[PDB]
DNA sequence: AAAAAGACTT
DNA sequence: AGAAAAATTTTT
DNA sequence: AAAAATTTTTCTAAGTCTTTTT
């Protein structure tokens, strides 16, 4: 058994957590989130210097 | 004519409360009718025919044959219960599963997978395109005038209960869900699914209250099954960040909250001291709360139904975890505790066998109702939403290249946080 | 109070 | 929640 | 072009937790 790390990234994480430091650090969203992820969090895309 | 969360001052409705205004929905699609092939298995070496209902089950274990499941005890007892129900109502010879051989259909369903690998991309694309017409009155519904996605709309084929871990019922027979056993909850005034020609639906029913747009009771264990919305939907999404918004909360809510368990180690009541071993083991390490499981469950466990045979006391305050948890995924974890939530362990577990609890004062629902105390709406699962969020959090500050050197990082603050929450893939 | 039903997330 | 199927990308 | 590996999506089981019933 390997660790599973989608699990926490699709219903654990803030997404908005994982979106500010995606544009904070000019990285892709699509490299982290998949077309339907990206569809279930759009309330969270916009990822202004976010502090949890 | 915004987006929701774009919104001013919006009211996100919470469980329970009135969630919607107007639905209109489709219903729900139907797996195709059973088409028997007609094969016969062999008895005890006789050629032996079947009612499409008795092959129908028949062929469900028979292509099962290259699978663990199939070499199970539990799982071919559980079977051949469930297929001996339908062969009893008429007179047959089947005694022993031992006897059964289920070669020629066995054999059928792999000429009948190989004729399905070998069609052409155009023949392929052809099946594709009517099927899509099939499921396209069935993937969108309005809710409050808005069109959402519905997500599990195709209705669960009947097949062998497929039970995580040692499920006790593994091998049962789910049974093809009918109309009659479905209820539909649609708005007032909308047009009502019309049920297939010659059944009817269990009910018709305009619950503002709740979410779903039908219902059916499940023939393995009567577990209540849900059609859905979406989680690209505007209620998954604003209850998804409600949640996001608890956890946050509980951020600011616990140093004050570890303070009263701290408090509570030093307690003479059992149920208290019990309590807040409990909390700290939920707020430090992430466990999901246990409730109790029932006789025909897998044996599992969480935070307030850990055994004396879950845990070892080590030397130097180390607590050795192993469990099975949620999904039948194994614990594994040496844990530095307070020397004070060491030796309330020791008390715990003293005199005690194995098999016995070491919270056996405490429950998941005194355990809940104690956290509204701190925080309106504070329960176990928040926790651990908070942990994973925060841990990255951190992690991210703390710890701060090219554009994929920059995602092995991520990769590694992702799978930290998965290792908390013991997150596994086979 | 205790157990079951019920609906929702994981 | 993880398993499995299905889709897509990488290797050959 | 095929095969292999890898990621993504679909599927439904398995939890949590509040409300309702006894
Ligand atoms: O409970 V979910 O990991």
């Amino acid at each position: 058994k390997a660790v599973s790390l989608g699990t926490s990234k699709i219903n654990y994480i803030d997404p908005r957590i994982i979106c500010s430091w995606a544009k904070a650090q000019d990285v892709p969203i699509n490299k982290i989130f998949s077309a339907t992820i990206q569809k279930k969090f759009p309330w969270a895309m916009n990822a202004e210097n976010f502090d949890f | 004519d915004l987006n929701w969360w774009e919104q001013e001052n919006l009211r996100i409705a919470m469980k329970g409360e009135r969630r919607w205004e107007t639905l209109a929905h489709n219903g729900v699609l139907f797996p195709p009718e059973y088409e028997p092939h007609g094969i016969p298995i062999f008895y005890d070496g006789r050629e032996f025919k079947m009612t499409p209902e008795e092959e129908e089950v028949a062929t469900m274990f028979a292509v099962m044959k290259e699978h663990d499941y199939y070499r199970m005890e539990v799982f071919r007892r559980n079977f051949f219960e469930s297929w001996r129900e339908i062969l009893d109502k008429r007179q047959h010879p089947i005694r022993r599963l031992e006897l059964c051989d289920f070669e020629p259909i066995y054999q059928w369903h792999l000429v009948q997978r190989e004729k399905k690998l070998s069609r052409t991309k155009e023949e392929k694309k052809a099946i594709k395109e009517k099927q899509d017409a099939e499921a396209e009155p069935y993937r969108y519904c309005v809710w409050d005038g808005r069109r959402e996605q519905v997500a599990n709309f195709r209705v669960e084929p009947p097949g062998l209960f497929r039970g995580r871990g040692k499920h006790p019922l593994m091998g049962k027979l789910k049974v093809r869900v009918q109309p009659e056993d479905i209820t539909i909850n649609i708005g007032e005034t909308a047009e009502v699914p019309v049920p297939p020609a010659g059944h009817k639906w269990a009910a018709v029913q305009h619950d503002h209250t709740v979410t779903w747009l039908a219902m059916w009771r499940d023939s393995v264990a009567g577990n209540m099954k849900y059609v859905m919305l979406a989680p690209s939907s505007s209620v998954k999404g604003q209850s998804d960040m409600v949640k996001f918004e608890k956890a946050r909360k509980l951020k600011d809510k616990v140093d004050d909250i570890r303070a009263s368990y701290m408090e509570d180690f030093k307690s003479n009541d059992l149920h208290v001291a019990q309590r807040a071993v409990a909390m700290y083991f939920i707020d430090r390490l992430a466990l999901r709360v246990g409730n109790e499981k029932g006789e025909d469950e897998a044996d599992t466990v969480g935070c307030c139904s850990l055994r004396v045979e879950h845990i070892q006391l080590m030397p130097d305050n180390i607590v050795r975890f192993d469990f099975l948890g949620k999904d039948s995924i194994r614990y594994q974890n040496d844990v530095a505790v307070l020397p004070e939530v060491y030796a309330l362990l020791q008390r715990f577990t003293r005199r005690k066998s194995p098999g016995m609890d070491i919270f056996d004062q405490l429950n998941p629902t005194q355990l809940n109702d104690h956290l509204k105390s701190f925080m309106d709406g504070l329960s176990a699962k928040v926790f651990r939403t908070y942990n994973a969020s925060i841990t990255l959090d951190r992690w991210f500050k703390e710890k701060p290249w090219s554009t994929a050197d920059k995602l092995a990082y991520f990769n590694k603050a992702n799978t930290e946080v998965a290792i908390l929450c013991n997150h596994q893939k086979s």
